[PDB]
């Protein structure tokens, strides 16, 4: 398991949590020095449990698929909650079984569905450590509309930060003040599967992407990523989604 | 690799 406590949290303790999260994800292989997530894991071992504590010390446990870093559901006291999707239903077979009741959320866990349920795109939802505190608090008691927004914050401050060093740094900057994600942040989130694929295809193509990936940079300018010498690849991306799962 | 805000 991994844990993160918002009480006393700072850029350093948040960095440690993201480190812990990354290190909890198994890999047999590194590709261009980036850990390659596994094609599959059988049984309960597929799911990492993240214990998150709000400023007041109240807690939720979040179930994360270790092959793709996908949040499946969470436990809040004696109630489990799962996305309305086959992968999450499968997860419910293995995690939080001892909950007194299981609620299926009235949406799947993808960004498009969550944004619809929340009534807001990510571009308009501030993120940061304070936002994460709010999200944990929201998830403690069932409210499907509020939960969609909370989940958008949760996903970006945990899984997306784990995937990209840039996103981790962005959350660190938002340790005491929330701010909407940068256009670069949104770009990276949207491109993880694409980037993972191209980095893997580059292995037998002399480090050249079979198809270039279009990204937005920190200055807000639209770059094109064509090979593994790119800063995205050498410094930013921290985990690779296995091409078997693309 | 880049950084701040947005
Ligand atoms: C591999 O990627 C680098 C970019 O990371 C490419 O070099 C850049 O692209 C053009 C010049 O061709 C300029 O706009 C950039 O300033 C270049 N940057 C650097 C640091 O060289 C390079 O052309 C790519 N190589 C291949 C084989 O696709
Ligand atoms: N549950 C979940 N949904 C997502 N939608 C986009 N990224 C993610 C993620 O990491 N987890």
């Amino acid at each position: 398991d991994v844990s993160f406590r918002l009480s006393g949290a700072d850029p350093s303790s948040y960095g440690m949590f993201i480190k812990d999260l990354r290190n909890a994800l198994p890999h047999t292989e590194k590709v261009y020095n980036i850990p390659l997530l596994l094609p599959s894991v059988s049984g309960a071992g597929r799911y990492l449990l993240m214990h998150l504590f709000n400023y007041d010390g109240n807690t939720i446990t979040v179930a994360v698929d270790v092959t793709n870093v996908y949040i499946m559901g969470y436990l809040a006291l004696t109630t489990s909650y799962f996305f309305n999707e086959p992968a999450a239903d499968l997860a419910s077979q293995y995690v939080f079984r001892s909950a007194r009741r299981k609620i299926t959320l009235p949406y799947s866990g993808n960004y498009e569905r969550l944004q619809i349920a929340a009534g807001k795109p990510r571009e308009k939802i501030p993120i940061g450590l304070p936002a994460l505190d709010t999200a944990i608090s929201t998830l403690l008691h069932y409210d499907s509309t509020a939960a969609a927004g909370a989940l958008l914050v949760l996903i970006q401050t945990t899984a997306e930060a784990a995937r990209f060093k840039y996103i981790e740094q962005q959350i660190q900057e938002r340790a005491y003040r929330d701010e909407v994600p940068s256009s670069a942040t949104i770009s990276l989130e949207n491109s993880w599967s694409g980037l993972s694929k191209q980095i893997q295809l580059a292995q037998g193509n002399n480090g050249v992407f079979r198809t270039p990936t279009v990204l937005v940079d920190s200055k807000g300018n639209r770059v094109q990523i064509t090979n593994v010498t790119s800063n995205v690849v050498t410094s930013n991306i921290q985990l690779l989604l296995n091409t078997k799962n693309i | 690799s880049d950084d701040d805000m947005g």
